[PDB]
């Protein structure tokens, strides 16, 4: 849903050509091909979990896509029904996917607040600006490289930290597993 | 239809087929070891189950 | 679907009911730079409660702040004319508190 | 699953139905007779040897 | 596949087409909001024959509403199922023809028709594989009978291989609502005979007679007449949309019904038609259906079939029935009524079966019979035309628009030539 | 290692192919999805299905057939039916626009863009086989696309393959019952086309089969499916000798060498016996003598022709079940003894007989019952001239005034094409008359 | 209050004899067609051979 939301992909047409008799059911292999062709990344477990109950109970060949289209198109607009004036659709902003990896499940976030305060105080006293080195290090201008080069910049400006608080900070601010973005880091150390 | 090999002059029937038991068809000895699912169900219905 | 500014549009219209022969007329007024071909919505005719039936609407089935079905479109009556208000109290039929059209 | 035949009203019984009752049978046969070979059609056992 | 587009002309044409589209939408389970709510899987297999799919999942007919006055289309829009039509397909002028065929064919229509030709070209090129066009118009009204026939001429000139059927309502003497009917009727027939691939004639007089005698209802109305016409229209092309034992579409019907290229005027009827109180007591069978089909009073025309001989006849059955019974019934009819059937073509009746009955009926039949009895219509129309034309009455209203009397004389001569050569095959023998 | 390919063109061909293929699948034990069940086998032996099917390597089986039409309705119905998984998706060839009962349309205009795909599919199917016996083709002869596409297909196959045998099972219009009005025209044209291209042709008009259903099966309102089931039973009884062991087997090539006295005369009419319902099938013994008497009975011919109006040239009869050769000999002796049946003098012995051990199979929900014995008859007789004469009369009645001629002329056909077919039919009549006279 | 209610707008926009057909004539499902009664049944490898002969005169239809 989020990928269709942000990339603005209309999956309606690419299913119609494979169901010329308006039956609303297409073979599973063609479903896999068309869903992979639409540039959205696919995982073996993700493909199997998309098979789930969208397959018909009669043999592993047929798959009904009308329900899938209804479920994925609800985000753009509630165009399915117009004959209820009280019901109102919801303007859309990106729903972040909830997952244990991106959340600090244990409660130690209070010391993260203390570290943020300490960094803010020291950067205010020393009036150090270091976004330029971050934006210089990367070349895609999207997200900074992993922490092994991130510590180099944090040590270049005289402000190093021990293993514990660095581990907490990098765990908090890491994304996708190995990459360590920086723009949100600067927005967090905000004045 | 095949006559019994013992020379009694009687045709073979359903009760002459048993898993692990030999037969005789024209000077040969056949040993049967397995049968399909349907045959197993049919024999159980009569009351003469086949062997493992 | 494809309008960048909007996702849902609200069309407003006025409903006229005639006591002479129990017929209903509905039209929507014009809006300047509306970009919509706007005019008469339903001719002066008797409208059955359900499609393809012979059970028509009467004045006792009309009220403010209620949903009404007109050819499988569900209108929501928000307010009524001032003159209509004396009619219901003259006939003795209780009316509801009107809301505003969002 | 035999047919109903539960409506067998005596008040409307014809004379020749009342006389020629089913003799030498427990009851009235309803199943149409068919030979053995049509009943055991396409019935084959299989063994591995 | 093999879809057809729809073009409507005149007030009568728009009134007919509105009920036709309501009937079709009810048959296919499309609500007037354009949202499918059917129950049978066969309701959506061949919907592309008449409909286009738009983003958002609603269905829009491929119909074009063309006229010389905005009032009647503003009225038909406000009716039920009137929101289906795309607002871009509405094309209209502001002046009007005023029941003047010359004005509607030379002055105003010739100037206006470029836009409607553009939209027709767009609709025809949009489809995957065009099958044909179908037109509904009246031959008594100026703007319809003129602008529509010029449109037919241009469409035929642009698409020489496709099929062109027109449902035409001709003026009757008993029921007349216009003083200048014969003039534009003759002028319309002149152009229609040369261009139209198929033509089906309907009379308000015959519709009233049917509504008064068969249905036995006290107050016939234009709604009921349009309902008759719409059911008859849908019966012809039902077999193109639904599976049948014997498939037969419009091209097959034309090939099997038209003996010679200039004889393409057919007269139609529908069965069963029963009164409200007598619906529970009648039984629907093939013999009953075929007897009510071949009943003379059930025809939708003032032409009386027993004053002439049938050239060919066609019946389109709907429902589940046996082909043996159907064929024996048609053979029995042909054998018992051998005097009314032309003899130098053997077994001159065509049959077809479609397994999907009309909505609400166990069985139904549509009849299309090419009979030689229609010449009386043309004879009476020409009689009135020449009676009015020997004195040049109302002639200046046509001659002031660049048209002369030579065209009137040519139209009359061609009309009489059609009548004569059409009667020739009635008396021709082997 | 013996194979045969069946070609179904036109609505009638497709609708009879449905029945024959469901019958074949039921007879060979293949489920509608195409997979033989893992358990619950119904028949012994191997490669019995190899005549009509081809093993995919692992699992299912594929028919050796191709479906043609210029209208998508029937093909879509087949592709939506329960047999969707059986046929290969690229042999249900469908067009866009129909011929609309026009032989010129189906032969000159819109069939030339589909015959290429059809022939490519035929080549692909024929490459798989190794001992190809011949081709079977089904087509209603009074229909535009059927007639035209059959003409084109056989014309191409006669030169691409040559000596390979082709069998055509046509459905001629009834003497007085018909559904169209121009069918004599394209019937004459297609008879012209297939006379010089077909090895064996069978007359299977509908009125006689209607009468058979009314009399024997006791059905007053039959549909086309019963007729198709009877035709399918005829096909199965005809082809059972290729895939089932018998006392006297007969191949496809054993027909042209025994039933065709002269290359021109290869039109035959079929008879089948017994046709009987379950309500009365078990009250009589159904002996071979009585079933062959029923087969020779004139009112049971599947074509509306009277064998009593002409002499017999030769006869072909195939028995399946538990029939005995001495019973067959006695029955043939009695038939020869009978006086109302007469053969030509220059054919002293006029019977070719076949015996098969596999009894006919029964389709659930059908009309026929289960019998131990059955006989199918293919006979060549001089009586077949009357149908040609009556269609010639009907053709002349309409061609006197040049009715409907423009609808064929406008699609590339020359004006004189009708005439040559006309004298070809007249010459066929004269050939029958010349052969039938005594010496 | 029997015929005094009539008005032009109400009268001309009401169908009298072409409304819904009375029931007991609607009893056909539009979903079912030919080739679906018999070739869409299911088909069985082993059939049921039981046939019953009742002592009731068959109804004529
Ligand atoms: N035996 C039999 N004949 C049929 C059947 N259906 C149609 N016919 C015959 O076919 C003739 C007309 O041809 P169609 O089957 O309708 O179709 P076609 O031959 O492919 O020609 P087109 O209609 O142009 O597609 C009719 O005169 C019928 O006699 C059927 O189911 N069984
Ligand atoms: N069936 C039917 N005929 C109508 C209707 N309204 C008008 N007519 C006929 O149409 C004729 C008038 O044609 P007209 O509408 O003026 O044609 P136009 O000039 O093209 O709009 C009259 O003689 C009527 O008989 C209607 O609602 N239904
Ligand atoms: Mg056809």
């Amino acid at each position: 849903k989020n990928i269709i939301k942000i990339n603005r992909l209309r999956v309606g047409e690419y299913f119609a050509d494979y169901d010329p008799l308006r039956k609303g059911v297409i073979p599973t292999n063609k479903f896999r091909g068309v869903i992979s062709q639409m540039k959205i990344d696919l995982d073996e477990e993700q493909i199997l979990k998309l098979e789930n109950m969208y397959i018909l109970q009669s043999d592993p060949t047929k798959l009904d896509y009308a329900s899938f289209l209804e479920d994925v198109n609800i985000v753009f607009t509630k165009t399915g029904l117009e004959k209820d004036p009280i019901a109102k659709p919801v303007p859309f902003e990106k729903k972040n996917a909830i997952d244990p990896r991106d959340v600090l499940t244990p409660q130690e976030e209070e010391d993260l607040h203390v570290l943020l305060l300490r960094l803010g105080e020291v950067i205010s006293k020393h009036r150090i600006m270091f976004k330029t080195h971050f934006q210089d290090k990367d070349i895609a201008k999207s997200g900074k490289v992993s922490f092994t080069r991130f510590r180099s910049i944090l040590d270049l400006h005289k402000l190093p930290l021990t293993d514990q608080q660095f581990k907490l900070l990098c765990k908090r601010f890491a994304h996708q597993g190995v990459e360590f973005n920086y723009i949100e880091f600067d927005e967090v150390v905000k004045k | 239809k095949v006559l019994k090999a013992d020379g009694s002059g009687v045709y073979l029937s359903l009760y002459d087929f048993q898993i692990g038991q030999d037969l005789e068809f024209f000077g040969k000895i056949f040993h049967i070891y397995d049968c399909d699912i349907y045959t197993r169900e049919f024999y159980e219905n009569l009351g003469i189950p086949q062997g493992a | 679907v494809e309008n960048p500014y909007e996702n849902y549009r609200i069309r407003k219209c006025t409903l006229y009911y005639y006591l002479s022969d129990g017929t209903i007329h509905v039209n929507e007024p014009k809006i300047m730079n509306s970009g919509i071909e706007q005019g008469v919505f339903i001719k002066r005719q008797q409208i059955p409660k359900q499609l393809n039936s012979t059970d028509y609407y009467t004045w006792e089935d009309l009220n403010v702040g209620i949903n009404i079905n007109l050819f499988e479109r569900v209108f929501r009556i928000v307010d009524c004319d001032s003159f209509t208000k004396e009619f219901f109290v003259y006939m003795g039929k209780k009316m509801n508190s009107p809301e505003r059209v969002p | 699953p035999p047919s109903q035949k539960g409506m067998f009203n005596p008040n409307y019984m014809s004379t020749t139905h009342d006389t020629y009752r089913p003799v030498n049978c427990p009851n009235d046969v309803t199943e149409l007779y068919q030979p053995t070979w049509v009943k055991m059609d396409r019935q084959v056992l299989r063994f591995n040897a | 596949m093999r879809e057809i587009v729809h073009i409507q002309g005149g007030q009568c044409g728009n009134q007919i087409g509105a009920k036709f589209w309501e009937v079709i939408s009810d048959e296919h389970g499309i609500d007037p909001t354009g949202t499918y709510h059917g129950d049978s899987d066969l309701q959506l297999e061949r919907i592309n024959v008449y409909y286009n799919e738009a983003t958002g999942g609603r269905y829009v007919p491929r119909a074009i509403l063309m006229d010389l006055e905005p009032g009647t289309m503003d009225s038909v829009r406000a009716g039920p199922f009137g929101q289906l039509f795309r607002p871009d397909n509405f094309v209209f002028g502001q002046t009007g023809a005023g029941n003047n065929w010359a004005k509607g064919h030379y002055t105003e229509g010739a100037e206006l028709i470029d836009s409607v030709l553009d939209v027709v070209r767009k609709e025809a090129e949009g489809c995957d594989c065009l099958q044909g066009f179908q037109i509904t118009h009246s031959l008594g009204g100026g703007t319809g009978s003129g602008m529509g026939t010029l449109l037919i001429s241009k469409v035929r000139e642009e698409y020489p291989d496709r099929i062109m059927e027109t449902f035409s309502v001709v003026p009757s003497p008993k029921v007349s609502d216009t003083v200048v009917e014969p003039y534009n009727a003759t002028l319309s027939v002149h152009q229609l005979v040369e261009n139209a691939d198929e033509c089906m004639v309907i009379d308000n007089e015959a519709l009233y007679d049917i509504c008064f005698r068969t249905l036995k209802l006290t107050t016939p109305t234009y709604g009921d007449l349009n309902h008759l016409v719409s059911a008859a229209m849908s019966g012809v092309t039902c077999c193109l949309r639904f599976p049948g034992q014997l498939n037969s579409d419009l091209r097959k019907l034309a090939v099997n019904l038209i003996p010679f290229p200039r004889l393409h005027f057919f007269m139609i009827g529908f069965a069963p038609l029963t009164s409200r109180g007598s619906q529970q007591y009648r039984a629907l069978t093939v013999p009953e259906l075929t007897q009510q089909m071949f009943d003379a009073k059930n025809m939708m025309c003032a032409a009386d079939p027993r004053h002439g001989r049938y050239l060919t006849a066609s019946a389109l059955f709907r429902g589940r029935m046996s082909t043996k019974e159907v064929d024996e019934q048609m053979l029995n009819v042909q054998n018992k009524n051998s005097s009314y059937f032309v003899e130098w073509i053997p077994n001159n009746i065509k049959s077809s079966i479609c397994d999907i009955p009309p909505k609400g009926l166990k069985m139904a039949v549509t009849f299309v019979g090419n009979s030689t009895a229609i010449q009386e219509m043309f004879k009476r129309v020409a009689e009135q035309f020449t009676a009015m034309f020997r004195r040049k009455a109302f002639l200046h209203w046509y001659t002031g628009e660049g048209m002369d009397e030579m065209e009137f004389t040519e139209a009359e001569s061609n009309m009489n030539d059609l009548v004569s050569e059409y009667q020739q095959y009635q008396d021709a023998t082997a | 290692m013996r194979e045969v390919i069946s070609i179904h063109v036109g609505q009638g061909g497709i609708q009879v192919g449905n029945a024959c293929w469901e019958l074949f699948c039921l007879e060979h034990g293949i489920q509608p999805d195409g997979q033989m069940p893992s358990d619950r086998t119904i028949g012994g032996g191997d490669d019995a299905f190899n005549t009509f099917f081809s093993e995919t390597g692992a699992g299912k089986h594929v028919p050796r057939a191709v479906f043609l039409d210029l209208e998508p309705t029937v093909i879509d119905e087949v592709r939506t039916g329960t047999y969707r998984q059986l046929f290969h998706p690229e042999q249900l060839i469908s067009g866009k626009e129909d011929a609309a009962n026009n032989f010129a349309r189906g032969h000159y205009t819109i069939g030339k863009e589909i015959v290429d795909l059809c022939l490519d599919r035929i080549r692909k199917l024929a490459d798989n086989c190794t001992g190809l016996q011949g081709f079977l083709v089904f087509n209603s002869v009074g229909g535009g696309t059927g007639s035209g596409l059959g003409s084109l297909l056989l014309e191409r196959l006669s030169v691409d393959y040559g000596k390979k045998s082709k069998l055509g099972f046509t459905i001629y219009p009834s003497p007085q019952v018909s559904t169209a009005v121009v069918e004599p025209y394209n019937s004459i044209l297609s008879t012209h086309s297939l006379l010089e291209h077909t090895d064996v042709a069978v007359m299977l008009d509908n009125e006689a089969i209607y009468d058979i259903c009314r009399r024997n099966l006791d059905i007053e309102r039959p549909t086309y499916t019963n007729l198709n089931r009877l035709i399918a039973q005829v096909i199965s009884s005809l082809t059972a000798s290729l895939r089932f062991d018998g006392a006297l087997n007969v191949d496809i090539t054993e027909f042209q060498t025994n039933l065709v006295p002269y290359p021109r005369i290869h039109f035959m009419l079929s008879s089948y016996a017994p046709i009987i319902s379950a309500e009365k099938a078990y009250h009589e013994q159904l002996s071979v003598a009585e079933i062959t008497n029923s087969a020779f009975e004139p009112a049971n011919m599947m074509a509306k022709c009277d064998p009593r109006h002409g002499k017999y040239m030769a006869c072909s009869m195939m028995y399946r079940g538990d029939v005995v050769p001495k019973d067959v000999n006695a029955s043939i002796a009695t038939i020869k003894t009978k006086r109302t049946i007469q053969f030509v003098d220059w054919c002293p012995t006029g019977f070719k007989v076949g015996i098969n051990y596999q009894p006919p199979t029964v389709v659930p929900g059908g009309d026929l019952a289960k019998v131990m014995r059955a006989v199918c008859m293919i006979s060549n007789s001089t009586a077949i001239a009357e149908v040609f004469s009556r269609l010639d009369h009907k053709f002349d009645l309409m061609y006197a005034k040049r009715a409907f001629v423009h609808w064929y002329v406008g699609e590339g056909m020359e004006e004189g094409e009708f005439s040559e077919a006309r004298e070809d039919l007249a010459a066929l009549e004269k050939d029958y008359e010349e052969v039938g006279i005594e010496t | 209050s029997k015929k005094t209610i009539l008005s032009g707008f109400m009268k001309n926009n009401s169908i009298v004899g072409f409304k819904e057909c009375l029931d007991s004539q609607l009893q056909l499902k539009d979903s079912k067609s030919e080739y679906n009664d018999k070739f869409q049944s299911k088909n069985r490898i082993h059939r049921d051979t039981s046939i019953f002969h009742i002592r009731n005169k068959s109804q004529i239809i």
